[PDB]
């Protein structure tokens, strides 16, 4: 790189093909003196935000309009002002045509000052008759002015061989021009008098002519292909204001100008097309002795003589200037920095090095230098702006080498991160509500009612309550009491009873509700009344009659429901009473208001019928009590747990009230209370180390997100310390999703790295010894203009799929099957290894995949060796050390790509395990375990050629049944210990997908379980 | 003063105004070239030699009968100084009983 | 064939003149977009391909691609223009896959990787890449035939073994030749090389089908001729694209080809000149039998007819050929009395 | 009547304590707002000068 705002390194480019030039005949002024709907001599210019002209640029025949607005009075508005010139340049039209006849003077060259200054004459009303005769040149352009001899000072004035002319107006401010800041920069080129351009033919004459001439604001030569003839250019004093923060003067005002116009025209050549000039840069030529160095001039010249050479931007610049734009290019030009690039403005000619690609110095005979001794280090390309994006986009680190130590990462990232901030939330769970049922049998078992479990003592503590709080807060639903409702009367209808055969609830069944409350944003009734009335649910009959009692009604009656009221009786009752409002907080109080509810439930009930009745607290003496009183009067009886939220409450059905039969509890509900308090316990210990909902991050809770924002200015290879905070959040981070956004802020190109952390990069980053380092090309490539968002917490609002939640709990079924301290060795991880988020941080690995890998070699605390030797063959085993062996979601890929069957490919698997030196292990098989639903659209099985035909990966693999799988077990090994792990109803492998920050499901989670009851892990320990 | 962005044209337009008709109708500095140094060389220093400095602006006449007319730029100050003072005066809140 | 008899590029290939050519070339022909064009004809010219293991095809439906080399901008959907009408099955010769997911520099809903040296990804069953050795080659063919190494790799070992792949070369030379016959060929079960030509360059693709099975393949003599047509098609459309003139030029009649008008009046009804016959007939020497068209109207206060039309070296040739001009009859300009008014000249 | 008829202020604007005849905010919320917009623009412009 930079000399004060960054220029684009690496590349340098310039125009090559330049246009030959056309002399001005009297014909062509005519056609530009009439104004053609096609073609007209000036183009408007708007504003970029309301797309209103504001100011109109003017061309070849109008631009001799040197004298005051006031003077020529023209209209505001733009299709008046228009107008107005083509009626008024049709009346000079007809004035220059009956003057000089058309069919004598068509082919002779027409003069360019005298039509300028005519076209401004007429349109002041200033005596334009004695220009006419001058229209018609003749010996050269120059000379007629030099040795004329009207009088005019208004125009031009001769000195001796050297003419001075008065150029004005480029541009023209209309009247809703307001220095608005997307307004067009004019360039102070819409007043009176910007500049006095001196003319003559040799530079030497103009030379002579400045020793006695003052050079107070300092003059500009153009040197390739100047207006009318070689020139010198002497602006004045005067001053642009359309650019805020400061103020800068005439000839600062072309020079900035013209050199914005260079650095476009050096990014779009394009070598075949031609420009009308090579370069536009003035290059100050006396004035030098008057601004010195550090000044705006100076660093404008040096910017001159680069955009000359052929340098770029490093930034993309408009197709329309702003003043906003240019307020900060010369913002960022007046600045401190030295400058960088060889190329120092000179004085007695412009300067062009021995390797730009300009070649003006073979279109040009006097003003340039191939100097040999200054060489420019940097290639010759053009330039490549990919394109910006609104959202943010993922990247993916890759590593080099190089190491350093870890303190140093963490004190870099220290440094860089934005940490205090609030991320948005997000959900936790999203879907309808699970579904866990149980329901009488006669044939079980009979237990005993204090052999069941109740609830933890540690329940109602304030990390417990903390725990339910925050999920309740973070779980997303509709309406909780619609779900359940809807939940438990799909799986109420199902009964059948044992004295007749159809089942027990059908339709015309005039029911009870309990526990009505008004306010659901909708009716002022639970909202499952009306559909199920409708029979829009589809699984239901529709019923009778439905009356509603509860403390809250408000189409029915309060009562207390504990003691009796007067009512009718009801063929069927539906409970939703809770024991917390009127309980006082606690259990003894609450058993005997579960008592007290079901003796009014039973008493409510019309023999002959059924009820629903919800606990919030199972307790030994509810379940003593239900047993004692409530079972032989029951024919019987389901209960039942929809799961919405992570609390202990199950709802009680019975069916067949006031019949006398010999009911107990059985060892199936027995093993689905243990299943549900676990489950609790399970997903509570989740909770509990979460962060709260809306809290603000800090660094040191042990999941949550991190990000950094450190800058670059253009194109530049980062230095060390970049690379060291970006490999060190890598290290943090642990391959997880990352995501970068570069916008500009607050006029500083900078880009940040957004992504999280979790208990798995903890472990890993507690594996590692030395931080390695990451490869930042695919960083420095990036020219874009990312825009970035808001962070979130919880990125993936759709939901988990149903291979991530199968893969989460295979590796929830790794860690905990490894130990501590235990060699291990994996086939087929990838280029990265999962693995190592799994194992512990003193336990060695040594895995193997077919494909080679992207964890960095080296820098590890203990021993980690990868190699790639298609594991199925023979010949390698033997000196690789290992105690247990693990082949996740690979054996059936190798079958696959070997085209071969899966028994072939298990056998050569076991008899290349033989070899080893492992005792237990533990691979993933393709085995049919229950009998095959064949999932639609996730799992459709052949029962022909027995494939599995994945449809969303567009794989298919052999399988066998666990028959031939322990048939080629015992073939190894007479004394193996096969056996099948089951899979978790009590959601235990939800630590790895909560803990690494992601939104699991409903519905993927329930076809994720039907997917693994298809393909399970099986475990073998050859010894035992 | 220096910075014209900081002057709100809500609370002050016609400072505003005034302020852009002092950057830019103000007149310009100009030169004549007097004397000679062949004989008596000339004195000046800071300046080159054979220069004077006016603090307005000089083109040199046509004619040698002179008439009036309104093209320059102390006219076109006193027009814009009257049009600034009628653009105050035509304002009823900073006037009121007028 | 051994793979040092195949050509490579000629060494006149980055001079100014050949650049010209190219550039002028790519700036003058019209299309819509490149990409969604080359993608098109290498997908219809992709799915024809059979397998000698089994009868149906290589490639089928429910494919789950990947794609290398994306890019963003394309003034339509952030991504390239092929994805969703491949994907809906517009292109009617396809069956569509099942998910498509894409790489490169200038992602907008993938990531961004190196994809020289690997990254963690997964296994796609298919795979089709762009990446050019312009942008991270440092204009040389040494660095550009690694870079090109580098890529094969690359695309090999992200290829899900029992699929196919397709590979872009900008710069075909005897190292990538070598390479691509001592290490691909052998883990190939069939190949095809195609060429979709839009823009004038020696660029062409390559595409493999089988990628991991033990075989033997090498290159052909069908293959050496496709390569001899392919660069002596670049030779010759180069040698024509480097002797017209630029893109935005003026005329000054120093151009072998172009266009030239003059403009001469007549007043009303009125046997012309010598000197018009002249002039006329001097144009129609200078052009060449090509077509010739004129326009009469009233310029300034004069009516005036104008002839356009084009010369060519064919006519330089015939120009060439004769000794004395010869005059036209003027009747069929005389006659006529209408307003017939111009529009602008084009090439 | 849900239209606008008082503004809570926040951290960066809390020093407002001159009168109201000092500052002269206009009536209209959303001229209000847009006014303090451009001004704070222009803050934003001398600070980042500075
Ligand atoms: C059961 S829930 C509301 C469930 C809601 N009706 C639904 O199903 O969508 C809470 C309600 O139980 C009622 N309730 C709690 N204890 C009660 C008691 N002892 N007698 C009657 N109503 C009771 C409260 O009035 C409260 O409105
Ligand atoms: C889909 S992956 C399974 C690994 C990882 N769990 C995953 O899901 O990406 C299939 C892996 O099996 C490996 N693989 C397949 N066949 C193999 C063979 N014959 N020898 C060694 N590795 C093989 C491949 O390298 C590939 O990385
Ligand atoms: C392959 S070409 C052009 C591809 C074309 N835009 C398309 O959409 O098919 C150049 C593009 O490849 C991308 N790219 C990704 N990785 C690259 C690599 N290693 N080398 C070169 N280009 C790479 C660049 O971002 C660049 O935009």
């Amino acid at each position: 790189a930079n000399v004060w705002g960054v220029r684009l390194a690496d590349s340098l480019s310039s125009p090559t093909i330049e246009t030959r030039t056309r002399h001005y005949t009297l014909h062509d002024f005519y056609s530009d003196l009439d104004a053609s709907v096609g073609k007209e001599p000036w183009r408007p210019l708007r504003n970029q935000r309301t797309n209103e002209i504001v100011a109109v640029q003017l061309f070849r025949p109008l631009q001799g309009l040197v004298f005051d607005t006031q003077l020529y009075g023209f209209p505001g508005t733009f299709s008046q002002w228009e107008q107005f010139m083509k009626e008024k340049l049709r009346v000079l039209k007809y004035e220059v045509l009956r003057i000089y006849p058309i069919s004598t003077y068509n082919h002779d060259r027409v003069n360019v000052f005298v039509a300028n200054a005519l076209v401004g004459a007429f349109l002041s009303n200033q005596a334009f008759y004695d220009l006419l005769p001058l229209l018609i040149v003749n010996d050269t352009m120059i000379s007629d002015l030099l040795g004329t001899g009207a009088a005019l000072s208004q125009f031009f004035q001769s000195h001796g061989e050297v003419l001075e002319v008065a150029a004005g107006r480029k541009y023209l401010q209309m009247n809703n021009y307001s220095n608005d800041d997307d307004d067009p920069p004019l360039f102070a080129k819409d007043l009176s008098d910007y500049a006095k351009a001196f003319y003559s033919d040799t530079y030497e004459v103009l030379d002579r002519f400045f020793w006695t001439h003052d050079s107070s604001a300092g003059v500009l030569v153009h040197y390739d292909k100047p207006t009318n003839g070689n020139h010198y250019i002497l602006g004045t004093l005067t001053q642009m204001v359309s650019a805020p923060p400061h103020i800068i003067n005439a000839t600062d005002a072309l020079l900035l100008e013209s050199c914005l116009e260079q650095f476009a025209a050096n990014v779009r050549a394009r070598s075949a097309q031609p420009v009308t000039r090579l370069d536009q840069c003035y290059h100050l030529r006396w004035g030098a002795q008057y601004v010195g160095e550090d000044s705006l001039t100076y660093r404008l010249g040096v910017l001159s003589l680069l955009a000359t050479n052929g340098y770029q931007l490093a930034r993309p610049i408009p197709k329309q200037l702003t003043n906003r734009w240019l307020s900060s290019f010369v913002s960022q030009v007046v600045s401190d920095g030295i400058n960088e690039t060889p190329l120092w403005p000179q004085e007695r000619y412009v300067q062009i090095a021995y390797d730009s690609p300009s070649v003006v110095d073979g279109a040009t005979q006097y003003g340039y230098v191939r100097r040999n001794q200054l060489r420019l280090g940097m290639r010759i390309s053009a330039l490549q702006s990919l394109s910006d994006t609104p959202a943010p986009v993922q990247w993916l680190p890759q590593y080099t080498i190089d190491q350093v130590a870890v303190d140093e990462g963490d004190a870099m990232v220290s440094q860089l991160t934005q940490l205090p901030l609030r991320p948005d939330y997000g959900s936790i769970w999203i879907g309808e509500a699970l579904s866990y049922y149980v329901d009488y049998n006669r044939s079980h078992r009979v237990v005993l009612s204090s052999e069941l479990p109740q609830l933890p003592d540690t329940y109602f503590d304030g990390d417990e309550q903390y725990g339910r709080s925050l999920f309740s807060l973070a779980r997303k639903v509709g309406d909780r009491s619609l779900v359940k409702d809807t939940a438990v009367l799909k799986h109420a209808y199902q009964a059948i009873d044992p004295n007749t055969g159809k089942e027990y609830l059908r339709a015309g069944q005039s029911v009870a509700y309990f526990g009505a409350s008004a306010g659901h944003s909708g009716a002022d009734q639970p909202l499952v009344i009306e559909p199920w009335m409708q029979g829009k649910i589809s699984g239901v009959p529709p019923p009778s009659s439905v009356r509603q009692f509860g403390y809250d009604v408000a189409k029915g009656a309060i009562v207390d429901l504990a003691r009796p009221f007067p009512s009718g009786d009801y063929q069927f009752v539906y409970s939703d009473v809770d024991q917390v409002v009127d309980g006082h907080d606690d259990l003894s109080i609450s058993s005997g208001l579960v008592e007290s509810l079901l003796d009014s439930c039973v008493h409510a009930t019309a023999p002959g019928g059924s009820f629903v009745m919800k606990i919030n607290f199972p307790t030994r003496t509810v379940w003593h009590y239900i047993e004692q009183k409530i079972l032989p009067n029951v024919t019987s009886y389901m209960l039942i747990k929809p799961f919405v939220t992570n609390n202990v409450e199950v709802f009680f059905v019975a069916f067949g009230v006031h019949q006398q039969s010999a009911l107990t509890w059985t060892s199936g509900v027995y093993f689905f209370l243990v299943d549900h308090f676990y489950r609790y316990e399970t997903l509570s210990a989740i909770s509990r180390q979460l962060p709260s909902f809306g809290y603000v991050d800090d660094g040191s809770s042990v999941t949550g997100i991190e990000i950094i924002s450190i800058e670059n200015p253009g194109f530049s290879n980062m230095t060390q310390a970049a690379r060291v905070g970006i490999s060190g959040l890598c290290a943090n981070v642990g391959n997880a999703r990352k995501s970068i956004a570069i916008y500009e802020s607050h006029g500083a190109r900078v880009l940040t790295i957004t992504s999280r952390r979790s208990p798995a990069s903890a472990r890993r980053k507690a594996r590692l010894r030395y931080l390695p380092l990451i490869d930042p090309r695919s960083l420095e490539v990036q020219a874009r203009t990312i825009l970035p968002s808001n962070p979130v917490l919880f990125d993936n609002i759709n939901g988990a799929s149903p291979h991530v939640c199968l893969t989460m709990m295979y590796n929830f079924e790794v860690s905990s099957a490894v130990y501590d301290g235990d060699v291990v060795l994996d086939l087929g991880t990838g280029p990265e290894a999962k693995i190592l988020e799994l194992i512990p941080s003193t336990s060695p690995v040594t895995c193997v995949d077919i494909r080679p890998t992207a964890q960095p070699n080296g820098c590890w605390n203990v021993r980690t060796t990868f190699l790639e030797l298609d594991y199925l063959s023979d010949g390698w085993i033997t000196g690789v050390r290992g105690d247990i062996v693990t082949c996740m979601l690979s054996l059936g890929a190798a079958a696959a790509g070997k085209s071969m069957t899966f028994d072939a490919a298990f056998q050569q698997l076991v008899r290349v395990l033989t070899r080893s030196t492992a005792n237990v292990l533990l691979i993933q098989v393709n085995c049919p375990t229950d009998v095959i639903r064949t999932i639609k659209g996730y799992l459709e099985i052949d029962q022909t050629n027995k494939r599995y035909k994945f449809p969303k990966f567009g794989r298919d693999e052999p399988y066998s049944d666990m028959d031939s799988l322990e048939r080629i077990c015992r073939a190894a090994w007479p004394n193996c210990s096969i056996t099948w792990v089951p899979l978790s109803y009590d959601l235990r492998w939800t630590k790895l997908a909560l803990l690494e920050s992601t939104t699991l499901s409903s519905a993927s989670v329930r076809i994720a379980e039907l997917m693994y009851k298809y393909m399970p892990i099986m475990r073998i320990d050859i010894h035992g | 003063f220096m910075n014209i962005q900081l002057i709100s044209p809500i609370d002050a337009p016609i400072l505003r105004q005034w302020a852009e008709i002092i950057h830019r109708y103000w007149p310009n500095p100009s030169q004549i070239r007097y004397g000679t140094p062949n004989v008596f060389g000339s004195a000046n220093l800071f300046t080159p030699p054979e220069v004077l400095l006016l603090p307005i602006d000089h083109q040199p006449a046509n004619v040698t009968t002179p008439t009036l007319d309104f093209t320059n730029e102390l006219t076109n100050w006193r027009a814009r100084v009257c049009e600034l003072m009628k653009n105050l005066v035509d304002n009823q809140r900073y006037q009121p009983g007028w």
